[PDB]
């Protein structure tokens, strides 16, 4: 709407990207990054740090 | 110790084997995003 | 709006980037990097002097 993105959830309008992060709809949810560490993997490491 | 690796962060992928996935690309991610968005954060990962 | 041999440079609010036509549209914010400063730099209100 105009130059703002808007959602609707629950019966209520939610502006986004304007409150305060890692909070949706009133509810902390958690962020997370998954990513594969292969390198040289035909070689068995062990991984330390 | 031994060896290192550095693991860059240019978006997601999926569907690829663990044995071949490539360090540039993330496996899964929540909440996240790598795109400058109310600072200067592109191709850095930062909250949602 | 300006007008230049090379295109027409405009300001799209809505989309928060810094256009320009010649044919084909490119967005001179994101390929120069300028996508942050002009989503802060946004209002709805019209140009006057």
């Amino acid at each position: 709407v105009s130059s703002e993105f808007y959602a609707f959830k629950d019966g209520k309008m939610w502006e986004q990207f304007a409150g305060d992060y890692n909070m949706f709809f009133g509810e902390y949810k958690p962020f997370s990054i998954t990513f594969v560490a292969n390198a040289e993997e035909p070689n068995d490491k062990i991984f330390n740090t | 110790a031994l060896k290192k690796e550095q693991h860059f962060f240019k978006g997601m992928q999926r569907d690829l084997s663990v044995s071949k996935f490539n360090p540039e690309y993330a496996f899964d991610a929540q909440n996240i995003r790598i795109t400058a968005r109310e600072h200067d954060t592109l191709l850095s990962v930062s909250n949602e | 709006i300006a007008e230049s041999p090379s295109g027409l440079y405009f300001i799209d609010n809505e989309t928060n980037s810094l256009y320009l036509f010649n044919g084909e549209i490119v967005s001179l914010s994101d390929k120069l990097g300028f996508r942050q400063w002009i989503s802060t730099h946004n209002v709805h209100v019209n140009w006057e002097p």
